[PDB]
DNA sequence: GCATGGCGCCCGAACAGGGACTG
DNA sequence: CAGTCCCTGTTCGGGCGCC
């Protein structure tokens, strides 16, 4: 049955024209095969026979499913799609069980011949044209055009969605107290009705789509929990993620890793804390795709802990409106973090992990900030409400952070959970120059044409230094100076640079970076017990500047 | 089909396609609201449903105005507004009230609905398409598009400009002292009468409007404590410039000398009459910081002299209505913030310091937005243009809650910056 | 130049309504911040808040009496009214209508008050008082100071004008505030003169009761036995 | 229904002095308190609004302050007008509310109640009734106390009282007190006593008689 | 001669704009 | 200043995972 639904109009990308791609000859076997199926479709109204004026054609071959050993008509719409206008895709994120509310009665449906059931814009079909070659050099093949959403066509997905949506609209407004989670050609219908009045509704709904071309085959879940929805299993009281059979092969190649890491992520949603950053870097660097790769032990450690968690199965819970939401953050390895969003004591709604390190020179409040930031959004999307947080960071630590940081920032309502490893700033510059410490005057330079330069200080007492550097640039060196002074000095000291660059980098209270130099300059700061840096406009002639300037201006041109 | 009037044609800047922006997550409260206010908009047919076939888009969200406790849909037509512009700035630009700034009390009317009564160009409609999110992604997005002049689109006021100049003609000839300016969804009305009379004269303009179809929002004044509604008016007087000042110590440590050398140095870019040599000499060789220094009669000579130069308007500054506008905001600390509005670098057009609204809740985000808004508002009044903002915050954060604290019909263009405390250039004391 | 004057019936029968009027000048009830408020004050007790009428007509009522209160205005006549339904003795008090005004984001106060109206609930029927003298006895008279008294019993309604020797005497006089006895007013005054004067020089009690249009004098004749 | 409390009811001081009155709330009213002055006459004026701001045309010797739940008014150095009743009004949330007021009086060297009892005037008895007036005059302070005794036996029925305000001249108090009995009952006894217990004499000043 | 579309993740490359050096 | 280089941030491409 075809639908009485209006047909959504589609145009070709601006200025282009239909696809006119030659057909490849095929076997008498294949052809007489295609004819079987292509005929059937013609009878079912799915396609029609076009005239000779249609100049368009797209390739179409056939293939057999090793199982029954039957045949199928595969069409390579590759070129059409290159010429089909772009659609504003409407599907915007997959629904999650966490967002489901506990309903009395539940049903799950699936529509048959989804695509093959929605009409294709009359004025576009001609482009779906295709030839099914004749056995030999005889008369041209048989010409066919599509009448329904051709499978494999760009617009196909998005169009059938709107169709299913426009179709459901009447029914919803009729029973506004029944939820219909529609995703593609699949429907999760549920309600707090009795198994009778409900069933009497589901029916009322099947008839509707039926009356509208949407066949609801007998492959629907009724009184059959577990419900196989979106790759999960829905239990009246809880829900589980469909088993994950991770590849445990002997020989490991980069590609096979992606199939693991990915799945791992997929598991990261319900399985409390999962580390993958470990074997992640196994992919790093400009690699191949079939190239084999050695299983490091640092990485062999992730698999160990992971496979361990995946061993003992768990379960998530449905959402309860009234009872607000809580998100607990945890600190993990360097860069990794974890969270459990829940409502009751230990009833996880969903869990996950944050790993992305924004920028190079970062620290740990930042990451937590970022962690919360992301968690919020992810909640807004699932429950449309902002969650209450429990974070490994003491009010004190926070209060100092922002009140100092020149960048505005904040975190929503939260409490502090005492449970290390805790998060705190490891060091802290001084507000006023300290007394009882040499006031080092760092600097540095380099030549772009040479890749070389020097960099060192000039204390107020007279002390000096001027280590030479190869392959580095100003920013490197002026950053370098500040390193010396943090080795060649006491547990207290003053410093002075002409680079905001290095200066800023430091003030930000970095607690980790990408470069070692700065990771080391970080290590000095945490080691000492009192630092303070000031800035001065280089090339201005200010006090103890000229000294180091000249002292490092050996090679300032040519 | 709201009006007989002939639709005026709009064609986006050449070689640029319509807006294709994605729809950001929305919280129930806003959705529920956005849905309702959209439904009833479709009924009267100001808007129309549409599907995948329309490849453009724009984001929307809504804000429960505190001004009137009534939600207001908000479409971020910034891209589109950008994509179309010979239209509103050139072809049909709306002149600026030199003196709107010179008034003592000025109020803003959300004359938004005045637009729902003009047919929008037949073709130009695909461009205003927008979508509505679905909690937990229960169902696809609900898309729509405009049929009449849309709210918050630089084009509207320009198109409506005519039917608006007329509506005001009477009221203006029977109240010459008042000044009226329109910037997109708003009407800037400012008077010189007592606040009590203004308050009235405004509430009187409201009528003249209603006597013409233009329904304006209903502001609420509460009798309970914080009489927030007392601020509704704007006063272009407590609008004082914020010059820089050089510290004042009795004994200047080394440290303290450099600071002042830097600042005096930076400022030199602003005003050229800043000399530092005779004052920096005091720091001639590699010495400790904490070391006191006696200001020379040749030094303290120009210190207190340079400062004399930091108390007046810059080196002949001019505002070119043809150029864009920029504004910077630096988190000064303890709720205080500062800003400079310039068209060209170091040729500031205005400097000031947004103090703080007692409802800051110790929230920089919240404060910043308010500062943006505030700053913005001033700009519209003063030059009648919105400045591009260099927002002292991390995108990822600002994008997470700028809406929650937002309360404006419009939205300014912004960017991010992680530029540390150069020098206390813009003074904190 | 701002002023308000409460108007009223000053005396109401139990379970009947009364409508106070606040005629003001110096400000309009149209100007944004303005409003009028009605404060009450029973005989002797402290201040109470009745209700406040605002320019926007977002009037607020004392939760304890919303059922019997009702505020309103007549912006053009600069009057403000307050109606009370089904009154009770407990409602007898002095009512003030004060000009309330919200000045700024933080200041809102009753800037100017009226003098108030004396409304009293009493089924009582306007009756004149009966005067009785007070002369000491069985403790005859001292070569010192003597205190003569006067008694004004059972009159309605307040007030009474009492003086000694038609105004002649006034230094050691004490006229006490009245009290209710069987829903009827009663009060006394006590004048004190040196013995060297009384009886020698007559002493009389001057009692006046406007309401009943009565005036009466009582001669303080010394005690017989 | 935000209860405003002024614990200090009757407070006496002297010219030149400096006083502070307390107005407590029931919840943080964020400095939304006002101060009112009600003179013995009856007029009510506005002293301070917003717990610390002075109303135009008000003596600079006036200031009050407080925060959250505790607020107090402090009159600089007394003048002869200041001696009056004071009220604080909370406007942080309707219903509005005032304290219980604080009467500001004037300290005067204590003095004893000059008592005086009286027989039921003939005329009164002529009509069929009998009252027994008893004036307690010009005493200080106000805290006094009367006691009625008929033939040694105490009586409570018919005992009415009346207290006057501080006399603005000699700063004292007076207090009439009447015993209202029927005629026949008056003629059914002989001794009627008025006992005034003041903070002066350990012994109740008595004055009495017998028909 | 092998889906179409969506979201997530991990990585690396091209790209953009601001500050600094060189002649 | 004009012409280039450093450096950091952002966007977009590729592969996998899930639907
Ligand atoms: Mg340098």
């Amino acid at each position: 049955p075809i639908s009485p639904i209006e047909t959504v109009p589609v145009k070709l990308k601006p200025g282009m024209d239909g696809p006119k791609v030659k057909q490849w000859p095929l076997t008498e076997e294949k052809i007489k095969a295609l004819v079987e199926i292509c005929t059937e479709m013609e009878k079912e109204g799915k396609i029609s026979k076009i005239g000779p004026e249609n100049p368009y054609n797209t390739p179409v071959f056939a293939i057999k499913k090793k199982d029954s050993t039957k045949w199928r008509k595969l069409v390579d719409f590759r070129e059409l799609n290159k010429r089909t206008q772009d659609f504003w895709e409407v599907q915007l994120g997959i629904p999650h069980p966490a967002g489901l509310k506990k309903k009395k009665s539940v049903t799950v449906l699936d529509v048959g011949d989804a695509y093959f059931s929605v009409p294709l814009d009359e004025d576009f079909r001609k482009y779906t044209a295709f030839t099914i070659p004749s056995i030999n050099n005889e008369t041209p093949g048989i010409r066919y055009q599509y009448n329904v959403l051709p499978q494999g066509w760009k617009g196909s997905p998005a169009i059938f969605q709107s169709s299913m949506t426009k179709i459901l609209e009447p029914f919803k407004k009729q029973n506004p107290d029944i939820v219909i989670y529609q995703y593609m050609d699949d429907l999760y219908v549920g309600s707090d009705l009795e198994i009778g009045q409900h069933r009497t509704k589901i029916e009322e709904l099947r008839q509707h789509l039926l009356r509208w071309g949407l066949t609801t085959p007998d492959k629907k879940h009724q009184k059959e929990p577990p419900f196989l929805w979106m790759g999960y299993e829905l239990h009246p009281d809880k829900w589980t993620v469909q088993p994950i059979v991770l590849p445990e092969k002997d020989s490991w190649t980069v590609n096979d890793i992606c199939k693991l890491v990915g799945k791992l992520n997929w598991a990261s949603q319900i399985y409390p804390g999962i580390k993958v950053r470990q074997l992640s870097k196994l992919l790093r660097g400009t690699k191949a795709l079939t190239e084999v790769i050695p299983l490091t032990e640092e990485a062999e450690l992730e698999l160990a802990e992971n496979r361990e968690i995946l061993k003992e199965p768990v379960h998530g819970v449905y959402y309860d409106p009234s009872k607000d939401l809580i998100a607990e953050i945890q600190k993990q390895g360097q860069g990794q973090w974890t969270y459990q969003i829940y409502q009751e004591p230990f009833k996880n709604l969903k869990t996950g992990k944050y790993a992305r390190m924004r920028g190079a020179h970062t620290n740990d409040v930042k990451q937590l900030t970022e962690a919360v930031q992301k968690i919020t959004t992810e909640s807004i999307v699932i429950w449309g409400k902002t969650p209450k947080f429990k974070l490994p960071i003491q009010k004190e630590t926070w209060e100092t952070w922002w009140t100092e940081y020149w960048q505005a920032t904040w975190i929503p309502e939260w409490e502090f959970v005492n449970t290390p490893p805790l998060v705190k700033l490891w060091y802290q510059l001084e507000k006023e120059p300290i007394v009882g410490a040499e006031t080092f005057y760092v600097d540095g330079a380099a030549n772009r044409e040479t890749k070389l330069g020097k960099a060192g200080y000039v204390t107020n007492k007279g002390r000096q230094k001027v280590v030479p550097l190869t392959n580095t640039t100003n920013q490197k060196t002026e950053l370098q100076a500040i390193y010396l002074a943090l080795q060649d000095s006491g547990l207290e000291v003053n410093i002075v640079t002409d680079s905001q660059y290095a200066l800023g980098i430091i003030q930000a209270q970095p607690d980790k970076s990408e470069s070692e130099l700065v990771n080391q300059i970080i290590e000095q700061l945490i080691k000492k017990e009192k630092v303070y840096l000031a800035w001065v406009p280089a090339h201005k002639g200010i006090g103890g500047n000229e000294q180091v300037d000249k002292l490092v201006s050996a090679g300032i041109r040519k | 089909p709201i009006s007989p009037i002939e639709t005026v044609p709009v064609k986006l800047k050449p070689g640029m396609d319509g807006p294709k922006v994605k729809q950001w997550p929305l919280t129930e409260e806003k959705i529920k609201a956005l849905v309702e206010i959209c439904t009833e908009m479709e009924k009267e047919g100001k808007i129309s449903k549409i599907g995948p076939e329309n490849p453009y888009n724009t984001p929307v969200f809504a804000i429960k105005k505190k001004d009137s406790t009534k939600w207001r849909k908000l479409v971020d037509f910034r891209e589109l507004n950008k994509r179309t512009q010979d239209f509103w700035e050139v072809q049909l630009g709306i002149p600026h009230p030199a003196g709107l700034k010179k008034k003592k009390s000025v109020t803003v009317l959300d004359v938004g609905d005045a637009y729902f009564s003009v047919p929008l160009d037949e073709d130009f409609r695909k461009y205003t398409a927008f979508t509505i999110p679905s909690i937990n992604n229960e169902t696809p997005g609900i898309r729509y598009q405009y049929n009449v002049l849309p709210q918050g689109w630089k084009g509207s006021p320009a198109i409506f400009q005519s039917s608006m100049t007329k509506i005001l003609e009477p009221f203006k000839k029977q109240n010459p002292d008042i000044v009226i300016y329109q910037y997109m969804d708003d009407l800037y009305v400012g008077s010189d009468l007592e606040i009590g009379q203004h308050r009235t004269k405004i509430e009187e303009l409201r009528q003249h409007l209603l006597r013409w179809g233009l329904t304006t929002p209903d502001k609420k004044h509460q009798k309970e404590p914080p009489f927030l509604w007392m601020g509704y008016e704007l006063h272009p007087d407590k609008w004082t410039v914020q010059p820089i000042v050089l510290p004042e110590k009795d004994s200047w440590t080394v440290n303290d000398i450099q600071k002042l050398v830097g600042k005096l140095n930076w400022a030199s870019q602003i005003y050229p009459g800043i000399k530092v040599r005779q004052l920096s000499k005091l720091l001639r060789g590699t010495k400790a910081l904490t070391e006191v220094i006696p200001l020379t009669e040749e030094a303290e000579l120009e210190l207190a002299e340079n400062r004399e130069i930091l108390k007046e308007p810059v080196h002949g500054v001019y505002y070119d209505p043809s150029k864009d506008l920029i504004a910077e905001i630096q988190k000064q600390g303890q709720g205080q913030w500062t800003y400079q509005i310039y068209q060209e670098p170091f040729k500031n057009l205005k400097t000031g310091k947004y103090a703080r609204m007692r409802g800051a809740h110790t929230n920089d985000v919240k404060q910043l937005t308010e500062a943006v808004q505030k700053i913005t508002t001033e700009s519209i009044v003063i030059w009648g243009k919105t400045p591009k903002f260099k927002l002292p915050i991390q995108k990822e954060t600002w994008e997470t809650w700028w809406t929650e604290y937002w309360q404006a019909t419009w939205i300014p263009e912004w960017e991010f910056v992680n530029t540390p405390p150069l020098v206390k250039l813009w003074y904190q004391l | 130049q701002i002023t308000l004057k409460e108007s009223g019936p000053g005396i109401v029968q139990p379970s009947q309504p009364f409508r106070l009027t606040c005629t003001f000048s110096g400000f309009s009830l149209s100007t944004s911040g303005i409003g009028v408020t009605w404060i009450r004050q029973p005989s002797g007790k402290g201040l109470e808040w009745l209700a406040t009428i605002w320019w926007d007509d977002d009037n607020r009522y004392n939760p304890s009496l919303k059922s019997r209160l009702t505020v309103s205005k007549d912006t053009s006549n600069n009057q403000a009214f307050l109606n009370m339904m089904t009154v009770e003795t407990a409602d007898t008090a002095i009512y003030y209508c004060a000009q309330s005004a919200i000045t700024s984001v933080t200041d809102s106060a009753m800037d100017h008050w009226g003098q108030g109206t004396s409304v009293t609930v009493s089924s009582a029927k306007t009756t004149p008082p009966s005067v009785y003298p007070l002369a000491p006895g069985s403790a005859a008279q001292t070569n010192s100071m003597v205190t003569l008294g006067c008694l004004v019993k059972g009159y309605f309604p307040e007030p009474v004008t009492v003086t000694w020797n038609s105004g002649s005497l006034s230094s050691g006089v004490h006229t006490f505030p009245a009290v209710l006895q069987s829903d009827l007013y009663t009060l006394s005054s006590s004048v004190t003169v040196p013995s060297s004067t009384w009886p020698s020089e007559t002493v009389t009690c001057n009692v006046a009761h406007p309401a009943s249009s009565t005036k009466v004098d009582k001669k303080i004749v010394p005690a017989d036995c | 229904d935000i209860q405003m409390t002024q614990t200090t009811s009757s407070l006496s001081a002297s010219l030149g002095d400096r006083v502070t009155i307390s107005c407590s709330a029931s919840q943080d009213i964020s400095s939304y308190l006002n101060w009112y002055q009600q003179k013995p006459e009856g007029t009510v004026k506005l002293l301070i609004y917003y717990t610390s701001s002075l109303h135009s045309g008000v003596p600079s010797r006036f200031s009050g302050s407080g925060s959250g739940t505790d607020y107090s008014l402090t009159i600089s150095n007394l003048e002869p007008e200041d001696i009056a009743t004071y009220y604080c009004q909370q406007y942080s949330k309707f219903p509005w509310t005032f304290g219980g007021g604080t009467k500001l009086e004037i300290k005067r060297a204590d003095a004893a109640p000059t008592v005086s009892i009286f027989p039921p005037s003939s005329e009164q008895l002529t009509s069929g009734g009998a009252s027994v007036v008893c004036f307690l005059n010009n005493f200080y302070p106000k805290d006094i106390n009367v006691k009625w005794k008929i033939d040694g036996s105490e009586r409570q029925n018919g005992v009415l009282n009346s207290w006057t305000d501080q006399d603005s001249k000699d700063s004292t108090y007076s207090m009439s007190s009447t015993l209202t009995l029927t005629k026949d009952e008056y003629e059914r006894h002989n001794s009627y006593t008025c006992e005034a217990t003041h903070k002066t004499s350990t012994s109740p000043i008595v004055k009495s008689f017998n028909r």
